[PDB]
Order: C-alpha cells, then sequence, then structure tokens
RNA sequence: GGACCAAGGAGUCUAACGUCUAUGCGAGUGUUUGGGUGUAAAACCCAUACGCGUAGGUUGGGGCCUCGCAAGAGGUGCACAAUCGACCGAUCCUGAUGUCUUCGGAUGGAUUUGAGUAAGAGCAUAGCUGUUGGGACCC
RNA sequence: GUUUGACCUCAAAUCAGGUAGGAGUACCCGCUGAAAAGCGGAGGAAAAGAAACCAACCGGGAUUGCCUUAGUAACGGCGAGUGAAGCGGCAAAAGCUCAAAUUUGAAAUCUGGUACCUUCGGUGCCCGAGUUGUAAUUUGGAGAGGGCAACUUUGGGGCCGUUCCUUGUCUAUGUUCCUUGGAACAGGACGUCAUAGAGGGUGAGAAUCCCGUGUGGCGAGGAGUGCGGUUCUUUGUAAAGUGCCUUCGAAGAGUCGAGUUGUUUUGCAGCUCUAAGUGGGUGGUAAAUUCCAUCUAAAGCUAA
C-alpha cells in the first residue's frame, strides 16, 4: 500500500530541478536536440515521435562530426539506422534549422 | 520525535544543529553569464524569462499547454450564415573575435629550417633525400609547410 | 509443429498441435506397461482422401511396433484412437477403456516431397497459422486506431463548424 | 516511404578468418597433440568408419554439427599425417 | 447477567462488479501520469496519447387537430406491445453456370435463431444502496 | 670452484606506512528459509545501466521510474484463482574504459625514502616495482600506418570579483482620552503604519508595548572552479581534428552448448560431457537443397 501524497510536492521539487539545472545551463536549453522519428508497430506506424539520437551518417550529412555535435547539444545514437528517405531528410532540415539559430561562444 | 536519539537530543544541552534552507531553495542565481545575470528577473520563470529573452527554453514539444496569455481578441467564425536585444548582445559577443595568437615556431627547429634553407635553398627533392639535418626524414610538403611558415615569420 | 518422415524417401508431412494434456492430472489416473504392442482405432474413413490415406499409412509405419520392443511379452490393452473431427485429428490413449494417456488435438498443415526438402506437393488451405491470427488482431486494432484518429479530426472540424453566429439584434452585436 | 538503402553493418567477427589466426590455431594443433577421446577418435575412424565415429563424437559432444566438424578435423589430421 | 457510580466501549475503511438518483456533456465522454502557471500540497490553463461507448404493413395508443353546445365522431398518431412481413447470420435439403475429378454454390425451400438490421446513448463525477474479498460490528 | 654469485621460494622483524572488524540498519543488494525470522554487505541512495535488445513495422534504440497496455496474454485438480510483456505518453536523459597485432631508434610507467619548495601536491636525487609488460595510441560507431591538400586548435597558473555554505548586524506606526477591572491586551472616542493585520510574550481578545513579521541594506569567516575580469607565464619540429589517396586491418573457452539432478516458473546451482571462426546468438519467413531480419555473449565503470 502506497499513496502519492507528494504528487503536488514532487512536481514543485521537479520544477526546482528544472529551475536549478537551468541555472547552471543558463543560455542552453535543458534538453538536447532530438530526432523526429516515425514509430514502429502498425498501430503507431503513422505516428511520428521524438527519437533518441540521429546517426553518424546523418550528422555528417549535416556537415559536422558527432563528437563535436555532442558539444553543441545534439543527441546522437550510433545504434539506430536510417532507412527511410523522408525521415532522414526532415531530420537533416531539423539539424540545419538548429544550426541556423545557435550562436556559439569561443 | 519518539526515537530515543531524538528525545535525548531534545533534552540535551547541546541544542539542535538547525539550518534554514527552504526559503533559499526557490531562488537561484544563474552563475554563468553576466549578461543573463543582468536580464534575469527572479519573478517570471525559467520559461517566461527565457521567452522574454528570445532563447528557446525547451527544445521541442512541451507537454501541456503554454500560456497564449490573451495577446489578441479572437472572434467567432460566422460559418457563412444566409443573408531580441539581449539576443543581439550575445550575438555580438559570440560575433566578437577573441584576441588570438598565431602559433609560432620553436627556435631550434626554425634554426634547423634555416640550415636547410641555406644548404639546399628552396628545392625540396634534394632536401628530402638529405641525410644530415633531415634525420627525422620529414614529409614532402611538411617541409614545404614549415618553410613557408618560417618565411612568413622571417626572411620573406 | 512436428514433422514425421521417412528419411531416405519422399514422404514428409507437417502437423500442427493443439490442446495438450499431460500425465500429471487425474485425466490419466493409471500407468501401463511401457512397451506393450499398440492397437489403433481409425475413427475416420482415411480412404477417400488420398493425402489422409497417406497420413494413415505413415502413422501405421511410424507407430507400428516390431517385436524388438522391450517388455512386449505383456499386452497392456494399449490402444490409441485417431479421430478427424472437422479436419483435426483428436488422438486419445486407452488401456472397457480408461483414458490413461496424453490428449491431442492435431492439425494437418502441409505435405511436401523428399526427406526434408523436396517440393511442396499438397497443402490444406483450411489451416491458419496462429501468427496470422495475431496479425489479424493487430491489423484490426490499427484500423480502429486510424478510424479513431480520423473521427477525432472530424470532431474538431464539427466543433469548429458548429459555431452559430449571433443575432444582429444583441448587445454584443451592437457593441 | 519510397526507399533509402542503409550501409549494412557487418561485425568484424563475421568478416573472415585471418592468415594469422589460422596459423595460430594450426600451430596450437600439433603442439597440443590429441586429447584422449581424440586419440580414441582417430583409431575409431581407422577401425569402424566415419558412421560410428560421428556417432561416438556426437555422444562425446552435445550436438551434431559440431560432431561433423570434429570428424572432418580428424580426417584433416589423418590426411596431413599419413600421406605426408 | 448483574454491589453501585463515573469515563471509555462495538457495522469503520478500502477494492471489484450492480441497481437507483442527481449533475455536466452528448455519439461522444473522461483536466489533475504528466507539463505550464500560482497569492503555492489550493486554484487556473493544457500538448500527445490512453480508457469506455458510438460507427415495411395492420391493430392499438399518450396526446394533438377538426367537427360537434355537449355527449361523441373523424384524422394524424409518442412511448411500448401483438400480428404479418422483409433482410442478414445460422440451420438442413435443392446442387445449376461452370467443372483440373473432386472443386463449386446458383436458385428454390424449411423451422427456429438473434439485448440482429430496418435511424444511436453513452462517458464522467457525486450520493444512497446490493454481492464478494480484505481482521471487516465487537469479544 | 670444497669457492663465489645470480636468482627463485619461504621465513623473520617492538622496521616504515596504511587498512579490516563494532554500532545502527527506514530504504537497497546477496544468501538461507518456515509456520516472516535469520545471515552477510553497502550508500545517500543502492541496484540496474550503454543490447549476443525489442520487433516484423513507413521499424525502434542504455538503464530507471510513473500512466496505459491489463486484470489482458499466459498459467492453474484451466479449481481456488495466479498473473506478465512489446508498443504508446511522460519524467529523466550521457556516455564511456579494458583485453587483440612492437616504442623497439632506446620502460618512454609507478610506489616508497630523502633534500627542498608555493604542500589534498610539486621538483630533484636514490632505492626499488616492472619486459611473466608498467606508459602513449586503438575498443567496431572501427581503427592503425603512411602520403597529399589544406585549414583549425592549443596548456598552465595567480589575484580580485561572482557563485555556494556558515554566520553577524541594521531596517515601520498610540502605549492618545473615558468606563469597567486586582491587572486593560476588554468596551467606547480620536488616531498612525503597512511590501509589516504571520506568530508569540507582556497580570484578560495587543498591527501600532516588546520580540518579531515585511521590505531592503551592511558585514564576517569559509568552500570552490562554476564563470567574469585582470595579471604572470607558457614551443617543443608539441598535441589533435576534418576530407582524399595508398597499405593494412588482431579480440572475452571449463566458456557457448548437451545430458542429468535439485530449485524456481523459464532461469539459476551442482555433477558429467564439452565447441566454432565468412564465427556465434536470437526471431520470423517459405511458391521451399528457403531467404531475410537483428545483435556480438562469456571483461569493467557511469550521474539524473
Amino acid at each position: 500500500v502506497k499513496v502519492h501524497f507528494d504528487q503536488a510536492g514532487k512536481k514543485v521539487s521537479r520544477r526546482n530541478a528544472r529551475a536549478t539545472r537551468a541555472a547552471k545551463i543558463a543560455p542552453r536549453p535543458l534538453d538536447l536536440l532530438r530526432p523526429v522519428v516515425r514509430a514502429p508497430t502498425v498501430k503507431y506506424n503513422r505516428k511520428v515521435r521524438a527519437g533518441r539520437g540521429f546517426t553518424l551518417a546523418e550528422v555528417k550529412a549535416a556537415g559536422l562530426t558527432a563528437a563535436y555535435a555532442r558539444t553543441i547539444g545534439i543527441a546522437v545514437d550510433h545504434r539506430r539506422q536510417n532507412r527511410n528517405q523522408e525521415i532522414f531528410d526532415a531530420n537533416v532540415q531539423r539539424l540545419k534549422e538548429y544550426q541556423s539559430k545557435i550562436i556559439v561562444f569561443p | 520525535m519518539t526515537s530515543v536519539r531524538k528525545r535525548k537530543m531534545n533534552r540535551s544541552s547541546v541544542g539542535k544543529a538547525t539550518r534554514r534552507n527552504k526559503d533559499k531553495q526557490r531562488k537561484i542565481n544563474i552563475q554563468s553569464n553576466p549578461i543573463i545575470a543582468a536580464n534575469w528577473d527572479y519573478s517570471l520563470t525559467m520559461a517566461q524569462n527565457y521567452k522574454k529573452l528570445g532563447l528557446r527554453a525547451k527544445l521541442q514539444t512541451p507537454a501541456g499547454g503554454k500560456e497564449a496569455d490573451l495577446s489578441k481578441v479572437v472572434k467567432r467564425i460566422p460559418l457563412t450564415k444566409p443573408v531580441t536585444e539581449v539576443v543581439k548582445k550575445l550575438e555580438e559577443l559570440a560575433s566578437r573575435p577573441v584576441i588570438r595568437k598565431e602559433r609560432s615556431q620553436s627556435e631550434r627547429e626554425e634554426e634547423w629550417l634555416e640550415k636547410l634553407y641555406k644548404k639546399h635553398g628552396d628545392d625540396y627533392k634534394k632536401m628530402f633525400f638529405d641525410k644530415k639535418l633531415n634525420i627525422y626524414q620529414q614529409s614532402e610538403g611538411d617541409l614545404k609547410r614549415r618553410l613557408l611558415r618560417w618565411k612568413k615569420r622571417n626572411g620573406i | 509443429y512436428l514433422w514425421l518422415s521417412k528419411p531416405p524417401n519422399g514422404p514428409t508431412i507437417k502437423f500442427y498441435i493443439q490442446n495438450l494434456h499431460t500425465m500429471d492430472e487425474x485425466x490419466x489416473x493409471x500407468x501401463x506397461x511401457x512397451g506393450s504392442r499398440p492397437v489403433l482405432s481409425f475413427d475416420q474413413r482415411f480412404e477417400s482422401s488420398p493425402h489422409y490415406q497417406l497420413i494413415k499409412e505413415l502413422l501405421v509405419h511410424n507407430f507400428g511396433v516390431p517385436p524388438x520392443x522391450x517388455x512386449x511379452x505383456x499386452x497392456x490393452d494399449h490402444v490409441m484412437s485417431f479421430s478427424i473431427v472437422d479436419d483435426k485429428i483428436w488422438v486419445r490413449t486407452y488401456e472397457s477403456l480408461v483414458e490413461i494417456g496424453p490428449r491431442f488435438v492435431m492439425t494437418v498443415i502441409l505435405i511436401l516431397e523428399g526427406s526434408f526438402g523436396g517440393p511442396k506437393i499438397y497443402e490444406n488451405k483450411q489451416y491458419v497459422s496462429p501468427n496470422v491470427v495475431r496479425a489479424q488482431i493487430k491489423q484490426q486494432a490499427a484500423e480502429e486506431a486510424k478510424s479513431r484518429a480520423e473521427a477525432a479530426v472530424e470532431r474538431k472540424i464539427k466543433r469548429r463548424e458548429n459555431v452559430l453566429a449571433a443575432d444582429p439584434l444583441s448587445n454584443d452585436a451592437l457593441f | 516511404v519510397t526507399s533509402m538503402t542503409p550501409a549494412p553493418k557487418i561485425s568484424y567477427k563475421k568478416g573472415a578468418a585471418s592468415n594469422r589466426t589460422k596459423f595460430v590455431r594450426s600451430l596450437v594443433r600439433e603442439i597440443a597433440g590429441l586429447s584422449p577421446y581424440e586419440r580414441r577418435l582417430i583409431d575409431l575412424i581407422r577401425n569402424s568408419g566415419e558412421k560410428r565415429a560421428r556417432k561416438v563424437a556426437k555422444k562425446r559432444l552435445g550436438s551434431f554439427t559440431r560432431a561433423k566438424a570434429k570428424v572432418e578435423e580428424m580426417n584433416n589430421i589423418i590426411a596431413a599425417s599419413r600421406r605426408h
């Protein structure tokens, strides 16, 4: 037996985390740059979704290295495979738009 | 307050090691850039304050509803009835070139290049197959790169 | 699934298995002498259908027991019965008869040539593999979700297209 | 929704065997000699044929395709030793 | 079953189905896992999902209309009921046009069938209650 | 050479330096186990955790936790009832390190002692450890050697702020008249403050009596690299990254697996047997002498 009495409280604490982390990460977003990825499982195969990370080859197609891209806040998954054209292209456009909107301090 | 420890610590002459924290955990300093530390407000939120900056706070797709906060009046559809600033400051700062230093050359190896420059002159196929003063057997073009850097540094 | 086949020869049959019952429960409640000569009970024609006739033949060759069986000096009244119900062979085991054995509901799938590879010669279309049943379940669920999403779209349309305009004679119409 | 061909990632284990590792394994083979059931197994080939040899080897092993490779390997040993 | 007296002292809570009633919306309904917000365990706003549901005739007959001063007469007929239908699914025969020699179901029958079609009613919350289980009125 | 010495092993040290135990034990992790108890081991969390994964799709992508899946699948004298998981939505997000081929043009590595120094350390010197392998480089997402073309990059301190902690101090307005009362903090009349009318005390219900409360301010002592300025230096043929070309291009065995026994509801354990390298694991698939999918086990760490 357990009752979530702290449901109101923990959220507050969580936003405190979402405050406090943000304090350290002051210009940058809290979250990384995640891929837009179409789901499996025919019930959901029309659904698109947030994915974990893009790939090496896609980040190369964006025009940078993944080792550098992790410093730019772009989530990268090696074990994913890009197999759909439109997914790949839309995520490349996403990467380009993310590159357009950042300004990086030396 | 019914453990033996808590009751003894209550009855003790030591007094509780009491520290107050709950007020100061809500407020945070941003610690990182003095520009954001200037424009930070401590009143709006992380979210509202990043929006008032112009920086995208969360990347993508917030769960829940944002504040559309009544900027405009929305009127009913008749259905055809019958008859930036701080962004600019940080953009200048990232656009500001840092005072950089040219990577120079070390005195021994530029002297080595100076020996090669007088021994062979400028040609590279002779100095590539030189035993004395090319004992590390430098690459054909690394020789060119170091000599061009040395010439731009000294001796045209 | 099982195969039973003559390993230098053309026969090869694939049967599906349903509804097993074991020796553990009281459905048997008796043991017999392991090695007695079996009797069969072909509770079906097994004659008019040539492939069922081959099934009956190969079950005779398979389940026929030569006298090299140990403990065959006793006959333990051992009998096994085969019964095509619709196209499923119910197989039972008796020892007056008491069910002393495991229980089958068995299903033909396909017949092919050779010893394990040779070309497919016969197949009953009446069998459905249960993977296809699960696939039907998932496809029907995906169709339901598609219809539910389209209906939610049309509900938001009808909510947008549900608004009735004000009368020209109302206070909000004036002001 | 039309196509895109990924570059197929094959593990380096699945590539091939090197000259180095074949040399290593074969050089271990003559040094290690035979285990005693292998000493039995070469004799059992020579006496009662590869049928009974494969059956005894599968009994020593767990599976059958390993017994194939074991019998074939001892045939390679007999071919390497007796003719040469 | 009892010397007396004071105080304490025995159908509570929860979960799952069920009826009824009230309330909101309605073929839809359900904010509160979570996010945003805040005067801060309150209130306020809500993205994507998810849950459950949705996807003919005759006889009457509430009324209503007409006429009738009225009594009554005529007409249209809510809900619902009965009949005769129809159709779908099943049922057991017919077994065509075709037919790979065993495939096929065309047509016509037959009874019942079914919270069947023949123009929805549900979802959510609360209350009171029924059954079951948690120690389950107490000893 | 009956001598002497390398080792190697094993002892001894009131030799030097360290460390283990016990308590507590809500949460965690192992072992044992009835009709829980017990044992062992930790921490502020622990565990788990970067696929020998899930799937069959238009594929997904470490672990963890919540809602849903769902009281479903499945199991069960299919009786009692037992009872999942994929996907989806969310919270949170983070990835890395070994072991395989030579640095052979120089073991480049480290403990310890000592002398100094700016001391959670640094430098020097000397014993040792170590080739039966300590460093650099490389963990498949490859990588390495070169070569070409370019570009692109540099590290270490200080100090002062800032940030964090622990404190210290300052920061409003009636004690105005009357009645009652032992005592006004009660009642009436007239007021003032307020970003302060929370709370408490003061001889009865006190915003205004006191402490506070509220708003801000000034300190003090630490922690610290989080960043922000200054300031001092840092190169030595030093280190790295990207594209192209050329030449190569090595990985977890008493393990996998098999049988049996116990145990659990398929793993685990014991006993016996015991592999492969275009290998192996796992799952669908068949118009069938099938094709295709998907990972790399038997080494390790990792916040939330």
